[PDB]
């Protein structure tokens, strides 16, 4: 039963299954360490286990299909939407050729946990905030794609080790600096972190679509949030950072370091940025972000078809 | 080693059933629902029609396609939600005024 | 295939239409006004139609896989323009009566006349498809642009509905039909076929599907129950524009298409359009007999003339002069249509709101509106195919084209119709000047009763004289 | 049909399995486990949405196979994006996108 | 990608026929998800990534959206027709199944008979879609721009509070 071509793929998949566990748990201490900068692996552990012996409670007027279906997708839409991100070469667990595709469609599902869960918490109050949230997402999801889209104009394919290798040079991070920006806006907005924290705060006729959801839900909305961002950053990484690309230290030494640099700027930067207002997010998203992801676009291409010759 | 007869009666049972489902339902929005069932049929069976002959225009097509279901979805449901605002009833069969 | 400047110049009035959609959505941006609005609408298809004559200046050729602009083309272009232009025009006044957004309605107008641009260059089945999409989702915001208003309402919601399923109806028989031949063009719908192998059953079946989809939008039999409903309920300058304008574009590409198609002249689609118009002839006629509303009759009206275009169309594959025969009779039909539901607007116009009634009330229309009442009357005996009017010469040439091809259930059925029409268009026409007991003063409302007789005077002048007309007609030949 | 095509095949069908059976697994855990005891803005927004994210498949299609289309592709492009634009611009000027008017 | 075919094939036709004769609307809404995901997976079993990523990204992701958005919002908590269930009568839905019945062997008889060298399966990729769209297809482009805007403004107009 010896072949090395079962080798092989058992070799692939015991790699997927380390990338899948490495960024499960990097999920839940990035929670731990965020509810301690604003053991610890003990206290994580015993909080699992507390979500876990605790009672999971389903509201009685509640459907209780959706109610179970909404902490799925929020957890397992950017949990999957990690598995085209190179975190070395040799390292990645699909190598898809529509990529930053899978990328889309994993966040347009993504919508759904929220719409969902405030549909089946039987509140008024809840389906307004999660009406909210989804007006907000939708309002930020409209540009993520084009915001990538410079960067695919620079690489010319959808793949995503085709864009680290275009990236061998300059870092896109210098060319497509407005399609970093906006993506980073847009990847900020779609995970619900601060500041696009709680729309709902905005109003005494909303409520947090988070309540009514006890135990383990509760834990797998927050763990979901935590790996959402973990997977955001190592796209921006992957993206706009040379993906595992550098000069001395091995490759995924360098991919380790860019992504936790971008987890500790996000805890960062909730930490310190006041949440504006809702009008006032909706407003940015739909009359800034989308025209200047559009012009970068023009922009890009225009520069590339100049510089050939 | 998919037959082509295999997909076209795949999109031809998808077609049938939201045809179906337009018909028997007095819901607006389960017509609108159907609606939507064939016209993803519809261009289900470009995109097959598509890579049988293996050409880009089936996916060109089924983007024209979705792009008509995405803007008729968009006025479909104005209209319901019209509807619902001016009679708080979406039984089609009550919006029924005109007759020969 | 790349777009030469040529090509450019090929694409004038779609591309002024598309530009004027861009510059009126622009000004509505910048100001919310009624006058400017218009007028930009206005001005951008007068300079369609004098793109017209740039695009006649040119010569006739293949703008892309997709487009092809010949004489055809020209002249579907110039009749889908006219009617826009009128719409317009019998829209301002009634727009001037309502009280919400009036830009939005002819910004809606430019978009549709620019799917009929495109149905009318259209030789390609995705051409086909957006050109008939592009006509139908616009009408479904201008039938229901008075949406407060039940029937107004009522009338977008089947016409939105119904023309959702067609469509369906239509890509799904476009599928098969590409699953059968390999390509997508007119004039490859079939030509990978030899040896009597013509009728190929997926090739029948996607055009079958195909004449679902359009038959629903030429108002044919058994797809015809949505149009005395939607005429009625619709807006009168959107019952204008959708008598006219979406159902001469439409049927011009059905034409095209029949005439392109190496399965064009197959013997089963051959009787099953046959059945359709003999059945469209006769229900139409039985069916407009105890109207008293004008617009559902000439609904029903617009089904038994869109057969006797269908029965032109049957002819085509066997003689040669039904392109002229349905060009005729499409310059009549535009300018009686015109005339009838320009009438229908102007006595409607200004809109009195969701609440007030909007019932025509013919009768004894000539003692307090002459000039109207000699409009309807004209239009109601060119309509019903009387000589001296420029509907029996469309009725001639239908006849003659069918009497050629020895088409003799279609010519019955054509003369029992016609007499039928007889019946309730002199209805109509009489009613004007009896006694009724009981139940303007700007430019554009006397720019509508301008328009309106101005086709009743070209009704009547080619009626008489209508050798310009043929020679125009016959000098716009497509590529063969 | 490469060892490494169905290698990386294998890979994400393993992904994607232990990634739904662990989340399934987790609620099968604490269910089991333990002892026991509006207004039509949001309308238009999402009708936008959808809107422009079926303009941005257009880019997306176009964004892929810039340099193969040429500076043809390019103007094109430009007057897609310039109606995209200005039907943005519309929807911003009468108040579409306004959410506190 | 045969048995992906076949199996997602499969579940695409349960899931709609679920879909129509359900009676809660996000019920039969998540079935329609359902559904067009299932349709993307027989998309991807052909080659059509393009196609595939699209059900998922515009019909799976931004249409239902839509219409979750006006379930939820219309709040339908069983208004005289679920108490009904008049499609569930024999009288009702016997008739048209019937109907949709003979229309699908009518199809079906025209499927078969016709000569199938087989689908290669071989991946069109989105960077050819892109050539061909831009290229041969341009029109369709600019004036499928132009009906988005006329759905855009006539759902602008009917859709708005006031
Ligand atoms: C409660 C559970 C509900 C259902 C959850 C999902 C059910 C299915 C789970 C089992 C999946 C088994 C494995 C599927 C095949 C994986 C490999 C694959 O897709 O390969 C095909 C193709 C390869 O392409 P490439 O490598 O670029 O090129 C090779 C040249 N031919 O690659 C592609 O085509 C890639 C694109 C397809 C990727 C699909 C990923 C899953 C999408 C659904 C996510 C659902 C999220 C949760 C629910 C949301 C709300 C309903
Ligand atoms: C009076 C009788 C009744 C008239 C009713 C008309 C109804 C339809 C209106 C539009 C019809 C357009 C028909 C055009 C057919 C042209 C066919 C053709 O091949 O034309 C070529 C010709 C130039 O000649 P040639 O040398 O052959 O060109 C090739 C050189 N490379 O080039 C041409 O012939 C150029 C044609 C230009 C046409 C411009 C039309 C402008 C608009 C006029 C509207 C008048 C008012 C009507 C409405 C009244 C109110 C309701
Ligand atoms: C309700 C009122 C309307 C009624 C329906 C319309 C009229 C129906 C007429 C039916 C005619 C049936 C003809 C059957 C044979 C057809 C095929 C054939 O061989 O035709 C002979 C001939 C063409 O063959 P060919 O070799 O070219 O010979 C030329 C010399 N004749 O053919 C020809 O040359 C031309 C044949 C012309 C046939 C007569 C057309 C005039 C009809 C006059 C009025 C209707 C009949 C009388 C009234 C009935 C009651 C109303
Ligand atoms: C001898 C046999 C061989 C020769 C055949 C020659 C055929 C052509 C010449 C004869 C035509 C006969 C027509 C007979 C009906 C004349 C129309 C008529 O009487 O109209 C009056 C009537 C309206 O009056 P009233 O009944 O009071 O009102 C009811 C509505 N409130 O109106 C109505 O009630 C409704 C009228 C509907 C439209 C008129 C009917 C058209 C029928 C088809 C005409 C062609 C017939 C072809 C031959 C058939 C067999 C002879
Ligand atoms: C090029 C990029 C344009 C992106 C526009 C994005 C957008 O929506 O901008 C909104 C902006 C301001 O609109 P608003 O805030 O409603 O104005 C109140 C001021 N009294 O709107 C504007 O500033 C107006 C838009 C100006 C440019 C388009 C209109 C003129 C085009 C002429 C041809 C070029
Ligand atoms: C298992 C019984 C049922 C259990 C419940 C349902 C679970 C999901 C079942 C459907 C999805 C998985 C089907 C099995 C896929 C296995 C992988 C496979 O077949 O890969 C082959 C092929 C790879 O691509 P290619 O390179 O062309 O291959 C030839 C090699 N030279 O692959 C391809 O070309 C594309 C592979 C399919 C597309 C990606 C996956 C789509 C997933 C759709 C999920 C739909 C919703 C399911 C909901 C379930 C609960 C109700
Ligand atoms: C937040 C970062 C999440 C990363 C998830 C994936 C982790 C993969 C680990 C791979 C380690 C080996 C990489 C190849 C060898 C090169 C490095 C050698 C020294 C570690
Ligand atoms: C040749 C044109 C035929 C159609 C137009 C008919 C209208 C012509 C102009 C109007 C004339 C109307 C006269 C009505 C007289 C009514 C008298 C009633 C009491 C005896
Ligand atoms: C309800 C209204 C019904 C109207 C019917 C009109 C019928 C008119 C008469 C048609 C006669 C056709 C005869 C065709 C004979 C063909 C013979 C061919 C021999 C080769
Ligand atoms: C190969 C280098 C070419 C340089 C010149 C490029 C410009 C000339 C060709 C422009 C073609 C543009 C076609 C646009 C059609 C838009 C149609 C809109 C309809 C509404
Ligand atoms: C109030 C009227 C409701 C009608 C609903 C639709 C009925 C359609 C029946 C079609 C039956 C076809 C049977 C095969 C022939």
């Amino acid at each position: 039963w010896i072949s090395p071509e079962l080798i092989e793929i058992l070799l692939t998949i015991l790699k997927a299954v380390v990338i899948l566990l490495v960024v499960v748990t990097c999920g839940a201490f990035m929670s731990f360490g965020e509810r301690r900068l604003l053991g610890g692996s003990l206290q994580l552990v015993a909080d699992m286990i507390k979500m876990f012996f605790k009672e999971d409670w389903i509201p009685k007027f509640s459907d209780r299909v959706i109610f179970t279906l909404a902490p799925m997708i929020a957890f397992t839409s950017l949990l999957l939407a990690f598995a085209i991100v190179p975190v070395s070469p040799g390292w990645v667990v699909a190598d898809l050729n529509i990529g930053i595709l899978f990328f889309l469609m994993m966040a347009g599902l993504a919508v759904y946990a929220v719409l969902f869960a405030g549909w089946s918490s039987n509140n008024k109050y809840s389906l307004l905030g999660a009406m909210r949230a989804s007006a907000q997402t939708l309002s930020y999801e409209v540009f993520l794609g084009l915001s990538l889209m410079g960067v695919v104009a620079q690489a010319g394919s959808f793949n995503m080790t085709d864009i680290v290798n275009s990236q061998a040079h300059v870092w896109n991070v210098i060319p497509q600096f407005f399609g970093f920006i906006t993506f980073a806006i847009a990847g900020v907005a779609v995970c619900h972190r601060h500041p696009f924290d709680q729309p709902e705060a905005e109003q005494e006729l909303a409520d947090g679509y988070h309540i009514e959801y006890s135990g383990m839900k509760f834990g797998l909305f927050f763990v979901g949030e935590y790996i959402g961002i973990v997977t955001i950053s190592a796209l921006m990484v992957t993206l706009f950072f040379g993906g595992w690309q550098g000069p001395l230290l091995p490759p995924f030494i360098w991919f380790a370091l860019k992504t936790a640099f971008f987890m500790m700027m996000f805890i960062l930067i909730r930490a310190s940025l006041p949440r504006p207002r809702y009008d006032q997010v909706m407003s940015f998203g739909w009359k800034i972000c989308l025209p200047l992801t559009l012009i970068n676009l023009l922009v890009t291409a225009a520069v590339i078809l100049w510089q050939a010759q | 080693m998919i037959p082509l007869q295999h997909g076209l009666i795949l999109a031809a049972i998808l077609f049938v059933l939201g045809l179906t489902g337009l018909v028997i339902r007095r819901n607006l929005l389960f017509m609108l629902i159907g609606l939507e069932i064939m016209i993803n049929a519809s261009a289900l069976a470009f995109v097959v029609a598509g890579s049988y002959w293996g050409q880009t225009d089936g996916q060109v097509m089924y983007i024209l396609a979705i792009s008509l279901a995405a803007a008729e979805a968009s006025i479909g449901l104005a209209l319901l939600l019209q509807l619902h605002r001016r009679r708080q009833n979406l039984n089609i069969d009550s919006v029924s005024e005109m007759r020969g | 295939m790349t777009i030469t400047p040529q090509n450019l110049i090929a694409l004038l009035p779609l591309l002024i239409v598309g530009l004027t959609v861009v510059v009126v959505m622009l000004s509505i941006a910048w100001r919310r006004n009624h006058f400017l609005n218009a007028t930009l609408s206005v001005i951008g298809l007068n300079a369609a139609l004098v793109s017209l004559w740039f695009v006649g200046q040119a010569g006739a050729m293949d703008v892309t896989p997709l487009m092809r602009v010949d004489g055809f083309a020209m002249l579907y272009t110039g009749l889908v323009l006219l009617a826009s232009l009128a719409t317009c025009t019998f829209a301002y006044p009634w727009l001037e009566g309502y009280n919400d957004n009036k830009d939005e309605f002819y910004l809606l107008v430019l978009i549709a006349a620019l799917g009929g641009i495109l149905l009318a260059n259209a030789n390609h089945l995705a051409s086909l498809f957006l050109g008939i999409e592009l006509i139908s989702l616009p009408l479904f915001g201008l039938v229901g642009y008075a949406f407060r208003q039940k029937r107004s309402l009522e009338a977008s919601i089947k016409y939105t509905i119904l023309s959702a399923a067609a469509s369906s109806f239509l890509l799904f028989g476009m599928a098969l039909v590409y699953a059968q031949s390999g390509d997508l063009s007119f004039v490859a719908l079939g030509k990978n076929l030899g040896d009597g192998m013509l009728n190929e059953p997926l090739l029948l079946a996607g055009f079958g599907l195909m004449i679902v989809g359009l038959g629903f939008k030429l108002s044919l039999v058994p797809f015809h129950l949505w149009t005395p409903d939607v005429y009625q309920g619709a807006p009168a300058p959107v019952s204008t524009f959708l008598a006219t304008a979406s159902k001469i574009a439409i049927f011009g590409v059905v034409m095209r298409l029949f005439l392109y198609a190496p399965v064009g002249d197959s013997e089963a689609i051959r009787v099953v359009l046959a059945i359709i118009a003999f059945a469209s002839i006769i229900f139409g006629n039985l069916m407009a007999l105890s109207q008293t509303n004008i617009k559902r009759l000439l609904g029903y009206s617009s089904i038994s003339h869109l057969g006797y275009l269908l029965v032109a169309l049957i002819a085509l594959q066997t003689g040669e002069m039904s392109m002229e025969a349905v060009g005729v009779y499409l310059a009549g039909y535009l300018f009686s249509s015109l005339g009838a539901f320009g009438v229908v607007s102007l006595m409607s116009s200004p809109y009195r709101g969701p609440d007030a009634d909007s019932l025509f009330s013919y009768r004894g229309l000539f003692w307090h509106r002459p000039i109207l009442a000699a409009v309807m009357t004209v239009m109601m005996l060119s309509l019903a195919g009387i000589p001296m009017t420029l509907g029996f010469i469309g009725k001639f040439y239908v006849l003659a084209v069918g009497v050629q091809a020895h088409l003799w259930w279609l010519v019955g059925a054509v003369v029992v119709g016609s007499a039928i029409g007889l019946y309730y268009y002199l209805r109509v026409a009489v009613s004007l000047y009896l006694h009724a007991p009981e139940q303007p003063s700007n430019w554009q409302y006397s720019a509508g009763g301008i328009v309106v007789l101005i086709s009743a005077l070209l009704v009547l002048v080619l009626g008489v004289w209508p050798q310009p007309l043929i020679s125009i007609v016959r000098l716009a030949m497509p590529l063969m | 049909t490469s060892t490494e095509v169905i290698a990386h095949h294998w890979a994400f069908a393993i992904f994607l399995i232990v990634a739904i059976g662990l989340c399934c697994l987790m609620l099968v855990g604490g269910w089991f486990l333990g002892g026991r005891a509006l207004s039509a803005k949001f309308y238009l927004v999402a009708m936008f949405f959808v809107i422009f994210d079926v303009e941005a498949l257009y880019l997306f299609a176009w964004s892929t196979s810039i340099r193969e289309s040429g500076w043809v592709g390019f103007v094109e492009a430009a007057i897609f994006i310039f109606v995209l634009l200005a039907g943005l611009v519309y929807l911003v000027r009468i108040g579409a996108l306004d959410w506190t008017p | 990608m045969e048995f992906a075919f076949y199996i997602c094939g499969l579940i695409a036709i349960l899931a709609t026929l679920r879909v129509i004769t359900h009676t809660n609307p996000v019920h039969a809404l998540l079935y329609l998800i359902i559904s067009l995901l299932a349709i993307s997976g027989v998309f991807f079993s052909l080659g059509a990534y393009f196609a595939g990523a699209l059900e998922i990204i515009v019909y799976a992701g931004a249409i239902m959206v839509l219409f979750v958005f006006v379930v939820m919002m219309l709040n339908l908590g069983g208004s005289e027709i679920e108490q009904e269930r008049q499609w569930l009568k024999p009288q009702v839905w016997i008739g048209p199944a019937i109907l949709s019945a003979i229309m699908l062997v009518v199809i079906v008889y025209a499927i078969l008979g016709v000569n199938d060298q087989g689908i290669d399966g071989t991946p069109i990729s989105a960077k050819a879609v892109g050539i061909t769209l831009f290229g041969p297809y341009v029109l369709a482009v600019e004036l499928a721009s132009m009906l988005l805007l006329a759905g855009l403004v006539v759902a602008f107009h009917v859709g708005r509070e006031e």
